[PDB]
């Protein structure tokens, strides 16, 4: 992975690479890292996929059925308290990197979750491979208060220098912009990466492969 | 980590340095270190950053109850008490150096020192974390018998100042806390305004 | 070292193993049976670990006929496999698991003739021929070699003399004598052991 | 590696409106081959199928163990499943035993009940879903069959040249592999129909 | 690999695969395992590729400059004993080499096992690698002394067939060489899947 | 204690036709995680006739090439004449196995022309086992490339295809294919393509982007 | 070395449109502990060639005493023949790969810069002798945090002035001060160029930590 | 896994090995001889270790020989012995140690039949029998039942059969055939091969 | 240890504590670890007890035999040169921290540390062995640029001290040693002599 958080004049912008890996072999080109967690809350992950994935549900499980008996919106400390406890549980053997980015009726509030259950409060967040890479763009660029496409732009540069420089990461990059007044999913954001166009005819032609057995069964 | 903590007449200084570190990358070079547990006591935090946040998280539900179940303002002792009955628990499972200063209206200024073993003993003053060990032979040298809160929060800065400079886990940011009756006053030294103490070689 | 064999036809399954029981160096039985009757028409052939051979393959066998007394049939071979397999495969990552690799073979009213392989990983598989043991690396490129779906069995029995006697050339461990059982749809019945 | 204890390659395709799965034959512990015709691909509801490939055990245990849960689904919903439901499903079984996981990557393909849409992914062995537009695979010859996949696959494919496709991938890819082989399986579904076809592999 | 080779009436059959393997990977599937040291004399390759190649050329080296000097072929026996003793000075090293030195001597027929963990001893067949279990069944249950020069030709092509057959590491195609008094031949070259065909009919 | 070894990933291609012979390699030099360079092509040339490949690590891969070419003038120096490929091969098997209990980690690819001016191509191991064949792939991303070409270039697996003698366009479009869909799988294959082209007059040079992620 | 003890941490290196620009900080840190505050970690090899070493000190001193006394055996004989930038980075692969085959490696990681005959000269020299040329190089933490800024310049603008390539390198040197534990605010700027080699006095980068307030 | 057995009487010394070649599961050879001939009156029985006991045991073969030649008589098999020992006992802390365990068996024309046992760790000991491998763990009590110092060698064969008889009915290795050869004052004499 | 060299005008100011230790029993309470190469050349010797000592009476031959062959009184770098050359090519066998101060009429008072890399380089002022972690503060907090040759034998002895004081693997005595172009003179501290720091807790 590269995934990466910042704050803005208006709220947070979240960050995602889209390539999942299974030992040094690239396994879906296309992976969905942002994570919803409520209406007005997202989470990044990067680590183990599937623990990624299966965490990130079961706070958006718990969050959902906190903000039915409250009858109000959810909190972004409500979100880091669940997942910081639980992952301290588990001593890190949930291999669980995340960015938690939301708004409230506080304002707008970003997290970096570690796998072991330690928290980090900032307006800038990287995780994953590629983290170091996307912290060099925050470290370089980065201005408090920034306007929504400024931030935009900053983040998907981040992602990008993950993408370019680790190995871990590559192909598209995903957004998540989360405002007082709006939330915009921006799944395909950039797509810097492409196959190239093939050159070859492999058109394998009807019949070029023996068949030893057939059985034909029909259907309703 | 350096974390430190000095005691005065009217109360408490707290001193803390900014850097956490994954391996020899810096995760966050701008951290609080600093943890306030009730109106009045704090904490200084150093090792493992989940395992001190996950005591700290605690101690503060339990002094929580325990102050409204007494109705009585609670003892910086009851709350170093707390940190101590957890930290000697878990010894084996955690990595926790904690200092528990602060301020109570019937013994004052109090600077309780947990190390690693879960042992709980009341100085003066404290230091810890890794940083500290450089800063001994200086804080042996320099701290005096009745120094004045003033003089308390040069006295921390300093000592900082000199263990960020030498040690690489601890770095960025001096972060300050005074403790007394009035309430809590926090202050934070960048760049410049760290006591600047030259290199000299040749 | 312990050896299986399972050979099966149109009608019949002909199964053989070793009578050898030994302790490092030396051979402490000379008759001993690695057979086990679960119904009138399935045998277990057990090998493996010192201990659990014997408590697994007992377990299974009267589980099989407390289902005979429970229900006034008998379970079909293809189920006695998969029963077999259930309980190997729960206790593979348990406290006790069970190093047994065996070899079920069974007459069915209405299948026929059935063998089942099974490793002590408890995958189950169901093959025309299988065999079991270091001799099982010796003789199972004979039985790929003069195998043939309708095979009878008085030239089954002249194959697994063919198995039997390259064990006695290139197998380094003394194997002299064979239990012979065959499978059919009058029971088990019990054959001239092979002896060298 | 305790996935290349048994072998074994698992493949799925997309079609223009149908999905072909395909999977080796080869049942082996370790060098020795044991069983020329063993069974991974496996049934989940007519027009929708899982390809379990890794430890032959965790197959098979993981197949019957679905299939329990999946009987019960469609017993206690008046339907029949649907293609992400049952990846939601498979990736839930395979995480309950997340500290100490069945070794096997499974691969589900099929058409959607009632919009006839195709579906193919591939999982981990604590079940993380993977939905991809082209192709899916699993087993020892991961590489060899991406390569194959990679440069044949073409967007719309009829049956037949979906087929062709599948096949010729899944034998070549096996043909460079040794603990994978002896025989390939191909299941064709379509909204009608369901080929099933063995085809003509080397044996060694 | 699997590796054959038994001495009759009418002289020494040898047989191999050509599968090389790097790990589970099949690296080649044309890879010529018998080595012509002499018009006369063979020598087979299994275990380490590089090992079984360096040591036999070696091997090869060696003969033809006792040729040139002794003005004489070399024997069977003092071919082995050669190879035997230069794969010896690296026993427990790491060389991985299991061979069969076949040719036609003075002696007669000559047929020698040589390992790289020091073995060297004289046989009437052997099989060597690791389907060589599987050649062996195959092998000895059709053997006889007085078998016609095409009956043994089949024997040895089928026992490699059922090796590649059971064996992960053995395929590609069987290949025979039929060693005679006036020296060896090269006899045939036969794809597994060929053989696949015609042993199913 | 220390690794005298690091993977820098790479892999490299060669065909032999009837009268070319083409050496193919990504330029992508890595390690761990990080990339340390996107502009360095494994083929290099030896003589007028032959071209090399080396992947693995890189550090082996220098010295041996440096190696090669001290060896190349040695030779020409005692036996005055240029070193023919099938001698350059033979060779480096023995160089390689030289250092059999210290061995170079290292996967050469030597391809060129023959006596009889036809299409070459030799693949080694660490250790130095060689043998001619007509297409070969080493490295990284061997495992990928392989499968395509034993079903394109052998005709292997398909039923009823006469087998049509390579030209240089469709080799060269194979080549290309391969490459862009090994850059999609493996991370250490990426940036560029370097191919080499060698014919009756001297050698010539391509380059082809790939994926930079 | 078996075990380095006095270590250098990232070294810096990027080619301009005039010359090379090299940049190393002045810290030997013994483990964690910041020893050594005042120490060059960049040396002149010849008029046209420079160094800088990341690793072992001890080790980049004897490499130091090699080179130097390379240098002044040519400069004797005066045949109007000097080692190239090139050659050096050549030798340098030469004498790492040896003894790391020797298992007894120097530990060192090197950037060699050059200016000679119109262009310009950047080397990369690893402790195994994995060598390579490259536009913009970066050892240590720089490969991780300093290399992605540099490549990403280099992607819009491939070629540089010595200014602009000066004030990328102050950027670079900022972040690695932020985010490497190993680091130190105290650094030189090596330069090389058609007038020679300059290696200019300490140096510090200016930083910014107004993030201090916003975390609330 | 190899057996070597060796019968001193009052003018003749018997000795047998079985000739088996083995591979880890295979049996290589069916006529493995594992006795050296040393002089018209001397044999070195060895067995041990792959490479180790061909290389050993010719070493010392083609010394003893060396020996005939420059002098024009031959070594006692005492003198041969304590050569044999002198050789494996310099090598222990050497480079390279040979791992072999050896019977060494001479007529003298003075002190007359002779029978030397050695540990691969070179320690020499005379005995009226002895035996190596996991066969003389089943075999050395039956020869201290059995033994008397003024056997006939008509009887020691007799001993001999009852020992190989024991191999085939415990020992868990297949040992079908045995070399058997006497030494006396007339010199080595070729018996008929034991087999079962 | 704690072993110390400071650089004034007019040559060199050395200390060193007196503790030997086996594991954590003092064999010798009273150790002389300035030891004399030339006549104002001295070394300060830390880690290993046999190592130092053997490098120390190599490099004391060496540089006798070299001095009296280039007629010189011998370079201070000269004297440090030979300890480098010896502490770097046997790296891996040696436990050996060195600081080598000394005077020459050529360059006046050096100061040279070798630590255990076998580097070699000057400074105003060194500071070496275990102990010295402790003091790095205190020692960068109280050195001043151009201090007079009494001020320097008051600020080694007080930095070791402290030294002393907190770190148990140091101990005993402070012996100090002032070579300038005069000669070598030297003094040892003892009890109530060493700078007493109060111990500062409640
Ligand atoms: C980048 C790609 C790392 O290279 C990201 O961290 C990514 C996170 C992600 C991706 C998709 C969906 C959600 C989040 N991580 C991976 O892709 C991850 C790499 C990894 C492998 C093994 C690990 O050790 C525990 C940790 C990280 N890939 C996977 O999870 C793959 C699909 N699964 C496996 O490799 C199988 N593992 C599961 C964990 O236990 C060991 C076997
Ligand atoms: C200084 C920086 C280092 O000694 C402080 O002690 C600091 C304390 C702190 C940090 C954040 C908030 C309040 C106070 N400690 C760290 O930064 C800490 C270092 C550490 C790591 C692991 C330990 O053993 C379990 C003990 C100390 N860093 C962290 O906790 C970071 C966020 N996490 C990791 O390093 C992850 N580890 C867990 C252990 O296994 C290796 C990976
Ligand atoms: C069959 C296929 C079983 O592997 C044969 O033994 C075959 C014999 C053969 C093949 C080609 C040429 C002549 C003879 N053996 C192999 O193909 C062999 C398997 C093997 C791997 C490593 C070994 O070392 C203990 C022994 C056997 N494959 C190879 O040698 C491959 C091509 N090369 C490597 O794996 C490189 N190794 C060499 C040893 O050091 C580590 C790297
Ligand atoms: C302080 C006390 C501890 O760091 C000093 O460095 C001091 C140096 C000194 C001592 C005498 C004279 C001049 C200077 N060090 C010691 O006292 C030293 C501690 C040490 C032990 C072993 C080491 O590894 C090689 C490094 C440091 N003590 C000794 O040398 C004593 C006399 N000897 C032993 O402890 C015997 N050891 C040798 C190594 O193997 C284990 C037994």
């Amino acid at each position: 992975t590269t995934i990466a958080g910042v704050v803005y004049k208006d709220g947070i912008v979240l960050g995602a690479d889209t390539r999942a890996t299974e030992g040094m072999v690239v396994a879906d080109k296309n992976c969905s890292k942002i994570h919803f967690i409520s209406p007005n809350i997202y989470c990044c992950g990067a680590g183990t996929a599937a623990d990624t994935d299966m965490t990130t549900q079961l706070i958006s499980s718990n969050l959902e059925l906190h903000s039915l008996t409250t009858g109000r919106l959810p909190r972004v400390v409500t979100a880091n308290r669940m997942l910081k406890q639980m992952l301290f549980r588990y001593q890190g053997y949930i291999g669980a990197a995340l960015v938690l980015g939301g708004v409230d009726v506080t304002g707008p509030h970003l997290y970096s979750i570690y796998p072991h259950g330690s928290t980090d409060k900032l307006p800038y967040v990287t995780m994953g491979s590629g983290s170091l890479a996307a912290m060099a763009v925050f470290e370089d660029k980065f201005r408090p208060d920034m306007e929504e496409e400024e931030a935009k732009k900053l983040v998907s540069e981040a992602i990008a220098a993950g993408i370019f420089n680790d190995l871990g990461s590559g192909s598209n990059i995903d957004l998540c912009v989360i405002s007082k007044s709006k939330l915009d999913f921006l799944r395909p954001f950039s797509v810097p990466n492409k196959k190239g166009t093939r050159l070859g005819r492999y058109r394998c032609e009807k019949g070029t492969t023996a068949v030893l057995t057939e059985k034909v069964t029909p259907l309703e | 980590t350096t974390i430190m903590a000095v005691q005065f007449n009217g109360g408490v200084v707290l001193g803390a340095d900014s850097r956490t570190t994954t391996g020899s990358y810096i995760a966050n070079r701008v951290t609080d270190k600093l943890t306030p547990i009730h109106d009045h006591i704090f904490c200084c935090r150093s090792g493992s950053a989940a395992d001190t946040q996950a005591v700290a998280d605690a101690v503060t539900y339990q002094l929580g109850f325990h102050s409204i179940e007494l109705n009585e303002p609670p003892l910086v002792h009851t709350a170093a008490s707390l940190f101590k009955e957890m930290c000697y628990r878990y010894r084996e499972d955690l990595m926790a150096g904690i200092i528990i200063a602060g301020w109570d209206p019937q013994e004052g200024g109090q600077v309780y020192s947990v190390p690693m073993g879960g042992m709980m003993v009341r100085q003066s003053f404290a230091i810890g974390g890794s940083g500290s060990s450089y800063i001994y032979g200086y804080v042996d040298a320099t701290y005096r018998e009745g120094m004045t809160k003033d003089e308390c929060l040069q006295f921390t800065a300093n000592a900082l100042a000199l263990a960020m400079e030498r040690d690489g886990s601890s770095g960025g940011v001096i972060r300050l806390a005074a403790i007394q009756e009035s309430g809590v006053e926090r202050q934070v030294l960048l760049g410049d305004q760290i006591p600047k103490f030259t290199i000299a070689t040749l | 070292m312990e050896y299986l064999i399972g050979i099966q036809g149109p009608d019949y399954v002909l199964v053989a193993s070793d009578r050898v029981a030994a302790s490092n160096i030396v051979q402490m039985k000379d008759d001993h049976d690695k057979m086990f009757k679960m119904s009138e028409k399935i045998l277990l052939l057990c090998v493996g670990e010192a201990g659990d051979t014997v408590q697994f393959a007992e377990y299974i066998q009267k589980n099989v006929q407390l289902y005979k007394m429970r229900n006034g049939y008998e379970l079909s071979p293809t189920a006695a496999a998969n029963f077999t397999r259930r309980n190997l495969a729960d206790c593979l990552r348990s406290r006790t698991p069970y190093h047994v690799n065996l070899l079920l073979a069974g007459y069915d009213e209405h299948e026929g003739p059935a063998l089942y392989y099974m490793d002590y990983l408890a995958a189950l598989a169901k093959a025309p021929f299988a065999a079991h043991g270091y001799g099982a690396f010796l003789t199972l490129s004979i039985l790929d070699r003069y195998y043939t779906p309708t095979i009878s069995r008085e030239r089954a029995v002249e194959l697994l003399r063919k198995c039997l006697e390259e064990l006695q050339k290139r197998f380094i461990l003394n194997l002299p004598t064979f239990s012979v059982r065959v499978i059919d749809k009058d029971g088990i019945h019990n054959l001239e052991n092979i002896a060298f | 590696s305790i996935m290349s204890y048994n072998g074994g390659a698992v493949m799925a395709m997309k079609g223009k409106n149908c999905v072909a799965i395909a999977a080796d034959r080869r049942f082996g512990i370790q060098a020795q081959m044991v069983t020329t015709d063993f069974q991974k691909i496996f049934p989940m509801g007519d027009r929708l199928y899982i390809g379990l490939a890794g430890l032959a055990t965790d197959v098979q245990t993981v197949a019957q163990r679905l299939k329990f849960r999946l009987n019960l689904y469609e017993l206690k919903e008046g339907r029949q499943i649907k293609p992400y439901t049952l990846m939601s499903m498979v990736a839930n079984l395979l995480y309950e035993k997340r500290f100490g996981p069945y070794y096997t990557e499974p691969v589900i393909a099929g058409l959607d009940p009632k919009t006839f849409k195709p579906f193919i992914c591939s999982l981990d062995l604590i079940g993380c879903p993977m939905v991809t537009d082209d192709f899916v695979v699993s087993g020892t010859c991961s590489e060899q069959m991406y390569g194959m996949c990679e440069s044949l696959w073409e967007p719309n494919m009829d049956p037949e040249h979906l087929f062709e496709t599948i096949s010729q991938a899944m034998l070549n890819a096996v043909d460079r592999d040794a603990v994978s082989g002896m025989g390939v399986i191909v299941h064709v579904i379509e909204k009608d129909k369901i080929t099933t076809r063995t085809l003509k592999a080397r044996m060694d | 690999t699997t590796t054959l080779a038994f001495k009759f009436l009418h002289g020494v059959i040898v047989a191999a695969d050509s599968r090389a393997t790097a790990g589970a990977y099949i690296a080649s599937q044309t890879v010529k395992k018998v080595i012509e040291i002499n018009p006369y004399l063979l020598g087979t390759m299994a275990g380490g590729a590089a090992d079984c190649s360096f040591w036999e050329r070696l091997l090869a080296r060696q003969c033809r400059i006792y040729e040139l000097r002794n003005k004489e072929r070399i024997s069977v026996a003092a071919a082995s004993k050669l190879l035997a003793n230069m794969v010896y000075q690296y026993k427990g090293m790491g060389l991985s080499m299991g061979t069969m030195i076949c040719g036609w001597d003075k002696r007669g027929p000559g047929l020698y096992y040589v390992d790289s963990e020091g073995n060297r001893i004289s046989g009437t067949a052997f099989s060597v690698g690791s389907g060589s279990v599987y050649a062996y069944g195959v092998m000895d249950r059709g053997y006889s002394y007085d078998l016609k020069v095409e009956e043994a030709y089949d024997l040895a092509r089928r026992a490699i067939y059922q090796a590649t057959y059971r064996d992960a590491y053995s395929g590609g195609a069987v290949n025979l060489y039929h060693v005679r008094e006036d020296g060896w031949i090269r006899v045939s070259s036969d794809n597994v899947a060929d053989l696949h065909d015609k042993y199913s009919s | 204690r220390f690794s005298p070894y690091a993977f820098n990933g790479g892999t490299v291609l060669a065909i032999a036709g009837e009268d070319f012979s083409i050496v193919a390699s990504d330029t992508r030099l890595s390690e761990g995680f990080s990339i340390h360079t996107r502009d360095s092509p494994k083929c290099y040339k030896l003589t007028d006739k032959t071209v090399i490949g080396c992947s693995g690590f890189h550090g082996d891969c220098l010295t041996l090439t440096k190696i090669i070419e001290a060896r190349l003038k040695m030779y020409k120096h005692s036996n005055n004449k240029a070193m023919t490929t099938g001698a350059i091969a033979a060779m480096l098997s023995t160089i390689l196995y030289s250092r059999r209990f210290f061995p170079y980690y290292v996967y050469n690819i030597i391809g060129g022309l023959d006596e009889e001016g036809k299409g070459a191509v030799y693949s080694f191991d660490p250790v130095g086992s060689y043998q001619r064949d007509s297409f070969k792939a080493g490295g990284s991303a061997s495992a990928m490339l392989q499968p395509l070409l034993d079903n394109q270039v052998g005709f292997k697996n398909m039923q009823n295809v006469e087998h049509v003698p390579l030209t240089l366009d469709r080799a060269m479009r194979l080549v290309k294919d391969v490459f862009i869909s090994a850059a999609e799988r493996d991370v250490y294959t990426g940036d560029a393509l370097r191919i080499c082209i060698v014919t009756k007059e001297g050698i010539r040079e391509e380059t082809v982007p790939l994926r930079k992620d | 070395t078996q075990n380095p003890m006095v270590t250098g941490t990232s070294v810096l290196g990027v080619k301009f449109d005039g010359g090379v620009v090299i940049a190393a900080d002045m810290l030997g840190s013994y483990g964690s502990l910041a020893r050594f505050r005042n120490i060059s970690r960049i040396m002149r090899v010849n008029d046209s060639t420079m160094l800088g070493a990341s690793g072992d000190y001890a080790d980049f001193q004897y490499l130091k005493q090699v080179l130097g006394q390379m240098v002044i055996d040519e400069e004797l004989l005066g045949d109007g023949h000097s080692y190239s930038p090139r050659a050096i980075h050549s030798w340098l692969t030469r004498a790492m790969y040896s003894r790391r085959s020797k298992m007894n490696p120097l530990w060192n990681t090197m950037v060699i810069g050059g200016y000679a005959d119109g262009e310009s000269f950047l080397g990369y020299v690893d402790m195994l002798g994995v060598a390579y040329e490259a536009p913009s190089l970066a050892t240590g933490y720089g490969a991780y945090l300093a290399q992605p800024l540099l490549r990403e310049v280099l992607e819009k603008q491939p070629v540089l002035s010595q200014t602009e390539a000066r004030e990328l390198v102050e950027r670079c040197m900022r972040v690695l001060y932020y985010r490497d534990a190993r680091s130190y605010n105290r650094f030189q700027i090596a330069t090389v160029t058609e007038k020679g080699v300059e290696i200019e006095g300490p140096l510090s980068a200016q930083t910014n930590w107004d993030i201090a307030h916003m975390i609330s």
